[PDB]
RNA sequence: CGCUACUACCGAUUGGAUGGUUUAGUGAGGCCCUCGGAUCGGCCCCGCCGGGGUGCCCUGGCGGAGCGCUGA
RNA sequence: UGGUGACUCUAGAUAACCUCGGGCCGAUCGCACGCCGGCGGCGACGACCCAUUCGAACGUCUGCCCUAUCAACUUUCGAUGGUAGUCGCCGUGCCUACCAUGGUGACCACGGGUGACGGGGAAUCAGGGUUCGAUUCCGGAGAGGGAGCCUGAGAAACGGCUACCACAUCCAAGGAAGGCAGCAGGCGCGCAAAUU
RNA sequence: AAACUGCGAAUGGCUCAUUAAAUCAGUUAUGGUUCCUUUGGUCGCUCGUACUUGGAUAACUGUGGUAAUUCU
């Protein structure tokens, strides 16, 4: 092709959009920003697919140009923006703030948060460089660019961003013992302690997690995504843990919950 | 020895070798450093990199390239050419209806640094990926093993 | 229009291609910077991403370094006495890379004579022109005077220097590359390259 | 051969039908932009360059 | 062997119609280069009525008939 | 200063250059209104630069149908490598000049054929396989055939331009205008496929 | 309304002619490159009429040419 592609084949979406088959051809194509393509929730999907706020894209663009809709504390007007990890929506007309966090299925839930934890946001800290006569420079996963960010932060950790004024006011290192979620991959949405790091030089690091109900998984540094010092998350976790119940267990809990009614 | 055999003047383009010293101070011959980087994978520099006078901007070690990819191993087939040579892999290669293997063999043409002294015909070298360096050469030769039969 | 694409050559086997679409415009070519020397003229070529290069296609003048000084210094380019790649470049005389150049030396001279208030290229025949023997001696203290003296202790220029300071032009390579930045800088041959390139330039006339 | 004529200083134009040849090889040869006196379309054209 | 039908093959019937490939020569058009310079515009001269600056003609409106520069 | 397995990295310092086809350092627009001539809130738009996103491009390793009534092929009409350059967004015989004589091949090179776009996949199928995949997803290619460009971040674009080749439209004969392998629809082709 | 300016028109749709390590697939690399837009940062970091500078050109008015055009 000779520059840009602009459409989304609705097939071709990702798959944790959980979007269906018939609705059309096309699927919301992101906008380009901080978040990758495939790695993203569209302001569309959510506001429309998760939320039921809206019916249609045009009941979508209606809500956002009516400029209700705050990510991590800014007004969006496009509905296609792209909404990835860690991300704070807020909308202050329904009181509601949600934090884009992963399900155990690798889904974007739908997990509404307090106001005051509705203030900040974790970021993995993508890379660190000196540039500008000395000046230390950071950038995240959310692609935010902070400046004379404190020394001992390294790749890989995890900063706590306030979003009022975007300045790191906490860091967890990436050490073993530290609670993290997996962010790609198979593992993709489950949350444990960091066991062990094997490095490969030249390749990929691999990084070995172990759950809360200690099991035991594993996948490449780049999917890992630091949460907590030790095992307490510094964020709200959704109703599933990060305990990713066996299709067994899953039909077992689904089983006594229907048994219980009725 | 003769390290300027072509037409233009051969040096390591980062080692300044035009530097102004005294007579007096001389020890050895005036100032002539020598460049060289450790190539990383735990691959060891050799000596005559380190020790050596010759001018190869394709050389692992002394020269401008980086090794980033693949390692790949090949039994060395023909030296022929100027600071490349040519080596065989081979493989078996798997076909499922008969459940069987059949020999297979490529031919790879990579750069060997004359840091290198005494490569011969049919023994074992390591060569690590770099950025095109010719029309078919990517590999350079980071690691020479002797064959088991070479005393 | 010349093309750059590989799929036009022969594969590693010596067998034909066959060229499965048209050329490109991202493996494009374009006309060789002759670069002369002349009066400064320079044409700006709009590359891809939309920005520039400077095809250089006259110059007179370059910025060239006298690297064991570290002098740098502007300097009207004389001529061009060799080439690598292909003697007809010289007899063109053609700017490009690594082509060995004839600069002045006289900005260079000039840092030397009011640095280290020593005569440089200067025959002995002669006593000064005006209005420089000032700059040469001067009215100095005693500390400005020790300080030109223990300069003169590192004062010392290699013969082949001297005899190129006396000659009135200096030998250099040109590092830059005129047809892509429109200039040419360079560096003064200087110890074994300048004894590598005076044996090739009386080699070849 | 018509002749759009205008006059700037008030912003009048004209177009006269000037089928005479004696009238208009005063302007042939010329090239644009060259004033030439167009004494020859009449007497009221007398003084006039265009 | 005689018939009848069908099918390939050989071949100068010096057979008729398109498809390509290529020595030699010519070569549109674009692009680059070296020139070129129709025109157009600025600063001093038959633009010289007018300004917070008075017999300081020096303008912010008209071929200012200029081998005078200059840019496009 | 920081970083990488690995820089000729990042950052720093010095001597200078700094493209007339000359780069950044805002002569911009709206709303709300203010505060003892000055100080201002919320935005829109624009410009370098560095990240980010979306990519593109170019490389690595492995894998493709039939054919030997194709066994040798390539070789400065660059073929394989070296050195220097040119050009290019960049690595590179991409091209050029010198130098070496290389490189591929019965483990099937090279040549030829393909009623051959590749793949995800489809039909059938005990196990194994056989055949198919123009076709809605991904990648490629093309816009009658070639070639060459302009603009632009991005096109060698064809619902852009320029020319030639084939076909073809209007004409007052001077000229002018073309590209349905887009959606309908028509002709032709055919065993074979829908509404201007 | 028009017109100037900006942006898009390089996406989509169609088709499978070309194409036999070519395309493509998985796997890696760009430490060998470009990147409109989005998002974040940087944007008094330069020691050298401003309470806003200059000339045009559309649209519009008016005069036209050609048989003929989204010509001018």
């Amino acid at each position: 092709a000779r520059g840009p592609k602009k459409h989304l084949k609705r097939v071709a979406a990702p798959k944790h959009w959980m979007l269906d088959k018939l609705t059309g051809v096309f699927a919301p194509r992101p906008s380009t920003g901080p978040h990758k393509l495939r790695e993203c929730l569209p302001l569309i999907i959510f506001l429309r697919n998760r939320l039921k706020y809206a019916l249609t894209g045009d009941e979508v663009k209606k809500i956002c140009m009516q400029r209700f809709i705050k990510i991590d504390g800014k007004v969006r007007t496009d509905i296609t923006y792209p909404a990835g990890f860690m991300d704070v929506i807020s909308i202050d007309k329904t009181g509601e703030n949600f934090r884009l966090i992963y399900d155990t299925k690798g889904r974007f839930a739908v997990h509404r948060i307090t106001p005051e934890e509705a203030k900040y946001k974790l970021c993995k800290v993508r890379k660190i460089f000196v540039g500008t006569k000395g000046i230390p420079h950071l950038v995240t996963h959310d692609a935010r660019t902070i400046r004379y960010p404190d020394p001992l932060i390294k790749v890989n950790d995890t900063i706590q961003i306030d979003l009022e004024t975007g300045k790191i006011t906490d860091f967890i290192k990436f050490d073993t013992g530290n609670l993290c979620m997996v962010t790609g991959g198979a593992n993709l949405g489950r949350i444990g302690v960091i066991t062990n790091r094997e490095r490969h030089p030249g390749s990929f690091d691999v990084v070995h997690v172990k759950d809360a109900n200690g099991n035991s998984f594993a996948t490449r540094l780049s999917n890992i995504f630091v949460i907590g010092k030790g095992n307490k998350p510094w964020i709200s976790l959704p109703r599933g843990k990060g305990i990713r119940l066996t299709i067994a267990e899953e039909r077992d809990k689904r089983l006594a919950a229907k048994q219980s009614s009725g | 020895a003769d390290i300027q055999t072509e037409r233009a003047y051969q040096k390591q383009p980062t080692i300044f070798q035009n530097k102004k010293r005294v007579l007096l101070g001389e020890t050895g011959k005036e100032k002539l450093p020598r460049y060289y980087k450790n190539i990383g994978l735990g691959f060891k520099t050799p000596k005559e990199a380190i020790e050596g006078t010759y001018i190869d901007k394709k050389c692992p070690f002394t020269g401008n390239v980086s090794i980033r990819g693949r390692i790949l191993s090949g039994v060395v087939t023909k030296m022929k050419m100027q600071r490349t040579i040519v080596i065989r892999r081979d493989y078996l290669h798997y076909i499922r209806k008969y459940n069987r293997f059949e020999k297979r063999h490529k031919n790879m043409s990579v750069h060997l640094s004359p840091c290198f002294r005494d490569v011969q015909i049919g023994d074992i070298v390591t060569v690590g990926e770099c950025r095109p360096l010719s029309k078919t050469v990517r590999f350079n030769v980071l690691k020479v093993t002797k064959a088991a039969g070479t005393k | 229009g010349i093309s750059r694409d590989n799929w036009h050559k022969r594969r590693k086997t010596g067998g034909k291609r066959k060229p499965y679409h048209k050329k490109r415009k991202y493996e494009l070519g374009r006309p060789a910077a002759n670069t002369k020397i002349g009066p400064r003229r320079i044409h700006t070529v709009r590359v891809r991403g939309g920005n520039k290069k400077y095809r250089a296609l006259r110059l007179d003048v370059g910025n060239f370094s006298w690297g064991s000084e570290c002098c740098t210094r502007k300097t009207r380019i004389i001529d061009v006495v060799y080439n690598a790649s292909n003697n007809e470049l010289v007899r063109t005389k053609t700017l490009v890379k690594n082509c060995i150049v004839l600069i002045d030396s006289t900005p260079y001279r000039q840092w030397y004579e009011s640095h280290y208030a020593l005569p440089l290229g200067r025959k002995k025949g002669a006593k000064l022109t005006p209005e420089e023997e000032e700059i040469l001696n001067k009215k100095r203290s005693k500390k400005i005077q020790k300080k030109y003296d223990e300069r003169k202790k590192n004062a010392k220029i290699s013969s082949l220097l001297e005899e190129q300071f006396q000659q009135g032009k200096l030998l250099a390579c040109i590092a830059s590359r005129p047809g892509q930045c429109g200039r040419a800088d360079g560096y003064v041959l200087e110890g074994k390259e300048l004894e590598f390139y005076l044996r090739k330039i009386k080699a070849r006339k | 051969m018509k002749l759009n004529i205008s006059f700037p200083a008030t912003g009048c134009q004209k177009l006269i039908e000037v089928d005479d040849e004696r009238k208009l090889r005063t302007f042939y040869e010329k090239r644009m932009a060259t004033e030439v006196a167009a004494d020859a379309l009449g007497e009221e054209w007398k003084g006039y360059v265009v």
